[PDB]
């Protein structure tokens, strides 16, 4: 206000239409609490247009704060995919997605492994004594298949019968509109906030 | 989308800072050079951040055109909330 | 002793989104920013009126302390 | 066995997968070709120096088998060297995987992206100079720290970043892998070191002791104890359980710059701005030597990789060699032992680097001595 | 058992997840697993929270066994609930391990 | 100092969690990484 | 020389562009200590969008910011950013090429040399060679 | 009965195919569309009242646990079962069918 | 400067200003555009030597004596 040109004016007038593009604190203990810090200091007793003007200031705090954060949290959920103006340039998530059928895959290879290892423990025209594993658990691997073959006939049986976005502000909004303001970028409350 | 049209119209617009001067003090700040076009809005946006503050130093010094001196810069970045130090000490 | 209800701060989310859901963490993270602030500018509102010698805390107090390290400039 | 050997279910230690069990088959094949080296058959260095460097380096790693070179610099990027005759490549990307099958043998060789292949990768992201740089045994996994208050996890085969790890708001001065490679330890200047996992945001243990800033973090060989010089002139272990200080090393003057395990893991070599390498006993908690051949901060020592020699580089331009063998001959209640004053016979060498302070020292697996700093006239 | 998504539940279910594939609001190789952690799910609720039992008396028509799974066809079939009797002409029995 | 030592011992008290044997890339939820589809504008 | 170089190159193209729109508001001759000024908020404004724009896209999970993740950045800075297209289309402007590079001189002579004694078991082939 | 442990076991998987969309990228508007759309397939199938509505043989689903065969009866241990009776639906843990072939 | 609200520049350097004692206080504002820049200096290179062939140290040029 001080300043005509100034810039956090600028500011929070474009920030607002940004997120239209997608506190009055309880006078009775707050009168207490104002007056318990007094008496560090000797402020006995305090103006009565003032504990509705700290209310006003704390509003216009949190209200800064608010604001703020939801800007951080509809950021997240601006969907390019849905538009053709853009282009994908680099998903190393599909990536993973590879990453966990190549290990399902590695899976398969260390089962077969342990397999011919039991198999090799006792390979003879009969089976030998305790290492004969290849007799009874490759009985087993025929009733796993077995099994298996009931996960593809459940899909059969049943089918022969047949025959306003919201967003939700995480901590992370919280703490990346507390390093970037100079108040509260080195604070023992973002600190204990990277914990939480 | 005016914005993203300005920004598609970018390729084939040089601008006052070199891209290769823009983009070094975006690689220190960990802006890597994904887009030619990206790097050249944001060195349009600092020019128009310094022509500004210049316009606006013209404006008093024509009050008090020619030479820029602190004492134009002073008021100028006094609206902005910028409070601009002398040397006074060399 | 809590000044700030908790259902008056989900109205400040309101206001600005109608579509807006705070976590519970950050609401309580927010509580706690609350009466931090207040307990910082009522000490240094409280230093400024020891140093205009005075018992009483008017706002021209509060309001110094809001123009020269919070930048708030309330309308008094 | 060893008594003094932790069990193997003490820590949650990774799995041994079939890609890291092959790489320990060719690790013992350059075993054979490893040299004693004692105090006769002294090593030959390899010194790897930056020759422009006018971004000031800041770190340096290479990687267990001596194949990749990180350099951290002051214009906030990582830059990734290959030095064997084998260019950097990254994966294809997801619709050339997609068209690709699994299950074949060459698999990793399919994936490779040869369009994408130098000899340099520069990482960017950092918005400060990066100080800490350490590479994960299984080749991939960089992590580097930085100003910025961040330690981030650039992959080796993406070459981008992944994570960022936010839990300092303040100059991270150190990171390093576990010599297993899934948890990781940062030391910064908010005076703590974290214990991170690569799989939480958060840290798990938080090693909160020191009364200055953790410069240094290094992680034992049986990765159950944590290291933390600091700028307060202590070295202190820290176990990954209980998040308990074990052990307190004092005698430094100045703050620690370099601190290094046997690969008994028996001792620990210190050094700090003093010049002077102190060696202690991790068992008795005593320390057993003092070096004291350097001159001015002693910024990086290693062991050899039978233990024969530890190396020490400092900011003299020199690569002093100590006997590692002399120096521990022997092994209270009066805690401490009487030091021998031994500098001058536990130094088989000192070589001077041309203008060029030995920031990292390395021992190929054939005990080569690689170093790396960048050349700054001055 | 996936024997489920051919009930009412599972009927409401799939053409529901057709409705949001139509609108490309969800995508394949996600709705295996919404119905996987659904099929966990009423695999976990069906044998926990009913207690109640069902008795008949019946006329078997034809019947069929493969894989694990029995099928029966019964004709004229009367139930059986204390006080709540159910008769109906022509019911299919469908019943896996 | 007491406030470091705080947050050490009530983090410090936590147990170390066991590890899955084949989980893959060990990274954090995908809303903590920085691994996402990452766009561009198309060129025209 | 060259270390100052590769400061300086990048800062006085700052200070050019500087002085070239100091020239097209009106000044002639400026003030000396008000060209480093101005040319010290013009690098601090690109260092700007480039911690808060890398932080924005970061924060979404990504690694190269997009259009969406600066005309945020340029919102919380207070920019207006709708009055740059007329910006970019003046008459007046000028265009400052960019520092010269000695990258282009990058290597003026490489060569290979005999007679150096073999590598020993214990260093492989891609070390360099022992010398003469 | 019925509405009982429809109502339980839908927010039981809403509730935990929450993390499994959220570890798969999408906004929780979809999984409300999903449980909206879901619950106006309940009052369009018309069969149980609920909730949403006030906002092709007879098949018995089930498993068993013996199927014995005499001569000329069957005896049915059957167990867990959903049927469908008269346009109706119901629910059982137990059930002794003896069947006469 | 300092900016009060801080917000245009949060906790960025500008590098300092290039100011001296001796300096003229008053330049044109073309002498400072007609001056040709300076030259950006080579990137960083890793080039490897020998600073020790088993025990001794080579007399080559990126060894000091």
């Amino acid at each position: 206000v001080a300043s005509m040109a100034g810039v956090n004016l600028s500011e929070e007038s474009a920030r607002i239409l940004a997120t239209n593009s997608e506190t009055f604190l309880l006078q009775a203990p707050l009168q207490r609490r104002i007056l318990e810090i007094g008496k560090k200091h000797g402020i006995t007793e305090l103006h009565p247009d003032v504990v509705s003007y700290v209310s006003h200031a704390t509003q216009q705090r949190l209200q800064n704060l608010v604001e703020k954060i939801s800007e951080t949290a509809q950021q997240k959920n601006f969907s390019y995919k849905d538009d053709d103006r853009y282009e994908q340039a680099s998903d190393v998530r599909a990536q993973l997605k590879f990453f966990e059928q190549l290990d399902q895959i590695e899976k398969q290879r260390k089962d077969e492994q342990e397999r011919e290892i039991l198999m090799r423990a006792a390979k003879s025209r009969s089976r030998q004594e305790d290492p004969e594993q290849l007799r009874l658990k490759q009985k087993a691997k025929e009733m796993q298949q077995q099994e298996l073959a009931q996960m593809r006939q459940r899909d059969a049986n049943l089918t022969a019968l047949a025959a306003q976005r919201i967003t939700r502000v995480n901590l992370r909004d919280l703490i990346f509109c507390l390093e970037n303001e100079r108040e509260t970028s080195h604070s023992l409350l973002l600190y204990k906030a990277f914990l939480k | 989308t005016p914005l993203v049209d300005f920004l598609m119209q970018l390729e084939d617009y040089t601008p006052t800072i070199p891209d290769a001067v823009t983009g070094y003090y975006l690689n220190r700040a960990g802006f890597e050079a994904s887009d030619p076009r990206i790097i050249r809005l944001i060195s349009l946006a600092a020019q128009k951040f310094i022509s500004d503050i210049a316009n606006d130093a013209l404006q008093h010094c024509k009050m008090k055109k020619y030479t820029l001196t602190m004492e134009d810069l002073t008021p100028a970045l006094s609206e902005y909330g910028i409070n601009v130090k002398k040397p006074h000490y060399f | 002793n809590q000044v700030l209800t908790k259902k008056k701060l989900q109205d400040l989310v309101r206001e600005v989104d109608p579509n807006e859901q705070l976590d519970e963490d950050v609401e309580e993270m927010l509580l706690q920013i609350a009466d931090d602030f207040i307990e910082s500018v009522v000490t240094a509102a409280c230093q400024l009126a020891r140093h205009r010698k005075s018992s009483t805390l008017e706002v021209k107090d509060v309001q110094l302390h809001l123009e020269r390290q919070w930048n708030m400039w309330i309308p008094g | 066995q060893d008594p003094n050997a932790p069990p193997q279910n003490r820590i949650p230690l990774p799995e041994l997968k079939d890609s890291d069990k092959l790489d320990k088959i060719m690790n013992m094949k350059e075993t054979t070709k490893r040299v004693r080296l004692g105090p006769d058959c002294l090593p030959s260095i390899c010194f790897y120096t930056f020759l422009n460097a006018y971004q000031g380096l800041t770190a340096v790693d290479v990687t267990d088998d001596s194949s990749l070179i990180a350099g951290g610099f002051a214009d906030s990027t990582v830059r990734v060297w290959s030095v064997t005759p084998k260019k950097l490549r990254s994966v294809k990307q997801a619709s050339d995987l997609s068209l690709i099958d699994k299950e074949s043998d060459d698999v990793l060789e399919r994936i490779m992206d040869e369009k994408t292949a130098s000899e340099l990768k520069i990482l960017y992201g950092h918005s400060g100079p990066v100080y800490g740089a350490s590479f994960s045994p299984d080749r991939n996994y960089l992590l580097s720290s930085s100003e910025d208050g961040t330690v981030r996890l650039w992959s080796l085969q993406t070459f981008t970043c992944l994570v960022g790890y936010k839990g300092h708001n303040y100059p991270v001065w150190d990171t390093q892998f576990s010599p297993y490679g899934y948890y990781f330890v940062s030391g910064g200047h908010d005076r703590v070191a974290r214990l991170w996992a690569t799989d939480h945001y958060q840290p798990l243990r938080i090693f909160a002791g020191h009364l200055a800033d953790v410069n240094c973090t290094r992680f034992h060989p049986n990765s159950n104890y944590v290291a933390t010089g600091s700028a307060d002139r202590t070295v202190r272990l820290w176990d990954v359980l209980n998040g308990n200080c074990v052990r307190i090393f004092t005698g430094h003057k100045g703050p620690i710059h370099s601190l290094t395990f046997s690969p008994n893991g028996r001792f620990l070599a210190t050094g700090a701005t003093d010049g002077r390498v102190l060696l202690w006993d991790i068992g008795h908690g005593l320390m057993v030597g003092e070096l004291k051949g350097h001159t001015d901060t002693v910024c990086s020592l290693r062991f050899s990789r039978d233990g024969e020699i530890l190396a020490s580089g400092s900011m003299d331009n020199t690569v002093r060699l100590w006997d590692a063998i002399k120096a521990f001959e022997d092994l209270t209640a009066t805690g401490h032992i009487n030091l021998p004053e031994n500098s001058q016979e536990l130094l088989l060498g000192t070589y001077m680097t041309k203008s060029t302070p030995v920031v990292h020292l390395h021992f190929t697996r054939r005990n080569l001595v690689l170093a790396a700093g960048a050349y700054s006239p001055q | 058992y996936q024997l489920y998504r051919n009930t009412t539940l599972g009927n409401s279910l799939q053409e529901s997840l057709d409705e949001l594939i139509q609108s490309q609001q969800i995508t394949p190789q996600l709705a295996l697993q919404v119905l996987l952690q659904f099929d966990k799910a009423i695999n976990a609720a069906l044998a926990q929270r009913v207690r109640n039992r069902v008795n008949f008396r019946g006329s078997l028509n034809t019947y069929r066994f493969c894989d694990n799974v029995w099928t029966f066809v019964l004709n004229d079939v009367e139930f059986r609930e204390v006080t709540e009797l159910i008769k109906v002409d022509k019911v299919k029995i469908v019943a896996c391990d | 100092r007491d406030f470091l030592l705080d947050i050490a011992r009530q983090r410090n008290q936590t147990p170390l969690p066991l590890i899955k044997p084949y989980s893959g890339p060990r990274l954090p939820p995908d809303r903590y990484c920085l691994t996402a589809p990452n766009y561009r504008l198309k060129s025209l | 020389n060259p270390a100052d170089n590769y400061h300086l190159a990048r800062r006085r193209t700052l200070q050019v562009v500087v002085s070239s729109l100091l020239t097209e508001a009106g000044f002639e001759s400026a003030e000396k200590a008000s060209v480093e000024t101005l040319t010290e908020m013009l690098q601090s404004y690109i260092s700007e969008i480039g911690r808060s724009a890398k932080s924005y896209c970061e924060h979404t999970a990504r690694t190269q910011p997009t259009l969406s993740d600066i005309v945020v950045t340029l919102v919380e800075m207070g920019f207006n950013v709708d009055t740059l297209p007329a910006y970019a289309k003046r008459s007046q402007r000028m265009v400052i090429t960019a520092p010269p590079v000695t990258n282009q001189p990058v290597t003026p002579k490489a060569l290979t040399a005999g007679q150096n004694r073999p590598h020993p078991p214990h260093i492989p082939s891609h070390f360099p060679e022992f010398p003469d | 009965t019925v509405p009982k442990l429809y109502r339980s076991v839908i927010e039981d998987v809403i509730n935990d195919v929450r993390d499994i969309f959220l570890d798969d990228g999408v906004d929780e508007q979809v999984l409300m569309e999903l449980k909206t759309l879901w619950e106006n397939k309940l009052m369009q199938s018309r069969a149980v009242d609920g909730f949403h509505s006030e906002e092709t043989e007879n098949v018995v689903v089930c498993q068993y646990d013996k199927i014995h065969r005499s001569k000329n009866k069957w005896k049915f241990h059957l167990k867990d079962g959903i049927m469908n009776l008269n346009g109706r639906d119901y629910i059982f843990s137990k059930a002794i069918g003896d069947a006469e072939w | 400067f300092h900016a009060q609200e801080f917000i245009p520049f949060r906790f960025a350097s500008g590098g300092g200003r290039e100011l001296y004692f001796y300096e003229e206080k008053e330049v044109d504002l073309s002498d400072i555009i007609n001056t040709p820049l300076p030259r950006v200096p080579l990137d960083v290179c890793l080039k490897a030597h020998w600073l020790s062939i088993e025990g001794c140290q080579p007399a080559i040029p990126e060894n000091p004596p």
